[PDB]
C-alpha cells in the first residue's frame, strides 16, 4: 500500500 | 437517527472521548450524529470526522485485503465473508458520501472546508472503486476522479502550496492516478510538481506551520521513491 | 440466533478467516453460533472461541480504563460513555458466561475441556469484578474464585504441572489474587510454587512441548518480577 | 496491568 492522508488504519 | 436525543456539543465531545479510547466506530457515529444536526462543522470537527472514518473503513480495507488474498489463492465459505466484508465496508463509504452530499458539500462556501470534504468525497469513492468490478468499476472511477479534479481546481486557485490540505489532496490524488486509474506518469508528475512547489513556499512558514507541511511531503516522497 | 443457519463446519471456517483477518468480533459472532449448535468444542475450537472473546472483551477493558481514567481526573458525557462502554463489556461477559452455562461446562468430561471452561469462567467473572461497585462486586468476585478453585482443585489432580492449560489457569488466578482479592501474598505464593513445579517436570517434556510450556512459566516469572 | 494467558488484545 503506498503512502495516503490521515491514519494509516489498514 | 440513533443520535437525534443528544446535544450537538456532548456529541462532540464523546468523539473526543472515542478517539481517546481507540473507539473508532462510536467516534463516527458520534460524528455522524453531530453532522445530522444540520449546523456547519468547524475545522477541528472536520478532522473529527475524518479521523473516525477513516480508522472504521481502515479496519473494513485491510481485512478485505485479507480476505481478497486467500480467495484468490483458493482459485463458498471465502467468498462469502469476502463478500460480507466488502458489503460492510460499502456501506460505511455510502454513509459518508451521503453525509457529504447532504449537506456538507452545498453548505462549505470556504476553500479550506470545501477542498477538504471534495477530497473526502474522491476518497471515499476511492474505497469504492478498490473492491469494485466491471462497469460500477467505471463510474465509481470517474466520480473519484471528478471530485479530487474539483478539489484540486480550488486548492490551486485559494490556497498556498505549502497548505497541509491541498498537499494531502494532492497526496492522495497521485495514489488514485497510481494504483486505481492506473496512470502512473499522472501520478508520479504530480507528486513531483506537489513537492518542488511546496519546497518553494516553505519559506514563508512558521516552525509549526513548517512542521506540518513537510511531514505530508515526507509521505510524497517516500510514494516518488517506491514510484521511480 | 443469527448464525443457525449456517453448517457448523462452515462457521469455525469463518472463524479461522475472521482471525487471519483480525475481525474479532465477527470471530466471536461464529464460534457462539459454533457453540449454539449443541456439539461439544474440539481443543481447537475452544482456542477460537476464547481467542475471539479475549480480543473483543480486550479491546473494551482497554477503553473502559482510558475513560475511567478521565472520569477520576474530571472528579455527565464523560461518566454516560464510560457507563456505556462499560454496559458492552458487561453484555459480553454475559455472553460468554451464558454460553458456558448452556451448556460448555456440563457437557465437559474430560480434564482438558473442563478446566479450559472453569478457568473461562472465572476469567469472565473477573472482568466483570474489574468494573464492577460495591456488593455486586462481591458476589461477582466470589464466583470468579469458585470457578479458578474447581478449575486448579481439577488441573492438580488431571493434568501434569506443566500442562499449558493448568500454567494459564494458575497464572490468571494469581492475578486475580494480587489485583481482584487484594490477596498479593496468596498471588504470590501461587506463581511461584506454580513456576517451581513446572520448571521440575520440564525434563519430561519434547522439544515443542518445551516451548509450550516456558512461554508460560516466563509470564509467571514476569509477575513475580513486579511483585517482589 | 499484570501478564494474564493469552492474547494480550487491551
Ligand atoms: C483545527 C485544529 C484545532 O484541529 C485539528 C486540525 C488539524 C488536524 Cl489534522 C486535527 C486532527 C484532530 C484529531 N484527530 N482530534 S483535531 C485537528
Ligand atoms: C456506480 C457508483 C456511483 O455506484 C456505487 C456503488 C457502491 C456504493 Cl456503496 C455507492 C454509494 C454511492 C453514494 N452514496 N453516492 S454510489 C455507489
Ligand atoms: C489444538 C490445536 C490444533 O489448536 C490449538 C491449540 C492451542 C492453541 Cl493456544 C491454539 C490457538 C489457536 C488459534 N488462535 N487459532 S488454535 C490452537
Ligand atoms: C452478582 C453477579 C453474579 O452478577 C452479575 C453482574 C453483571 C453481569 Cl454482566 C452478570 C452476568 C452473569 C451471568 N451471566 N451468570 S451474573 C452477573
Ligand atoms: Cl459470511
Ligand atoms: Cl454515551
Amino acid at each position: 500500500m503506498f503512502k495516503t492522508e490521515g491514519p494509516d488504519s489498514d | 437517527g440513533a443520535m437525534g436525543s443528544m446535544e450537538r456539543a456532548s456529541l462532540i465531545q464523546k468523539a473526543k472521548l472515542a478517539e481517546q479510547a481507540e473507539r473508532y466506530e462510536d467516534m463516527a457515529a458520534f460524528m455522524k450524529g453531530a453532522v445530522e444536526k444540520g449546523e456547519e462543522l468547524s475545522c477541528e470537527e472536520r478532522n473529527l470526522l475524518s479521523v473516525a472514518y477513516k480508522n472504521v473503513v481502515g479496519g473494513q480495507r485491510a481485512a478485505w485485503r485479507v480476505l481478497s488474498s486467500i480467495e484468490q489463492k483458493s482459485n463458498p465459505e471465502v467468498r462469502e465473508y469476502r463478500e460480507k466484508v466488502e458489503t460492510e465496508l460499502q456501506g460505511v463509504c455510502d454513509t459518508v458520501l451521503g453525509l457529504l452530499d447532504s449537506h456538507l458539500i452545498k453548505e462549505a462556501g470556504d476553500a479550506e472546508s470545501r477542498v477538504f470534504y471534495l477530497k473526502m468525497k474522491g476518497d471515499y469513492y476511492r474505497y469504492l472503486a478498490e473492491v469494485a468490478t466491471g462497469d460500477d468499476k467505471k463510474r465509481i472511477i470517474d466520480s473519484a476522479r471528478s471530485a479530487y479534479q474539483e478539489a484540486m481546481d480550488i486548492s490551486k486557485k485559494e490556497m498556498p502550496p505549502t497548505n497541509p490540505i491541498r498537499l494531502g489532496l494532492a497526496l492522495n490524488f497521485s495514489v488514485f492516478h497510481y494504483e486505481i486509474a492506473n496512470s502512473p506518469e499522472e501520478a508520479i508528475s504530480l507528486a513531483k510538481t506537489t513537492f518542488d512547489e511546496a519546497m518553494a513556499d516553505l519559506h514563508t512558514l512558521s516552525e509549526d506551520s513548517y512542521k506540518d507541511s513537510t511531514l505530508i511531503m515526507q509521505l510524497l516522497r517516500d510514494n516518488l521513491t517506491l514510484w521511480t
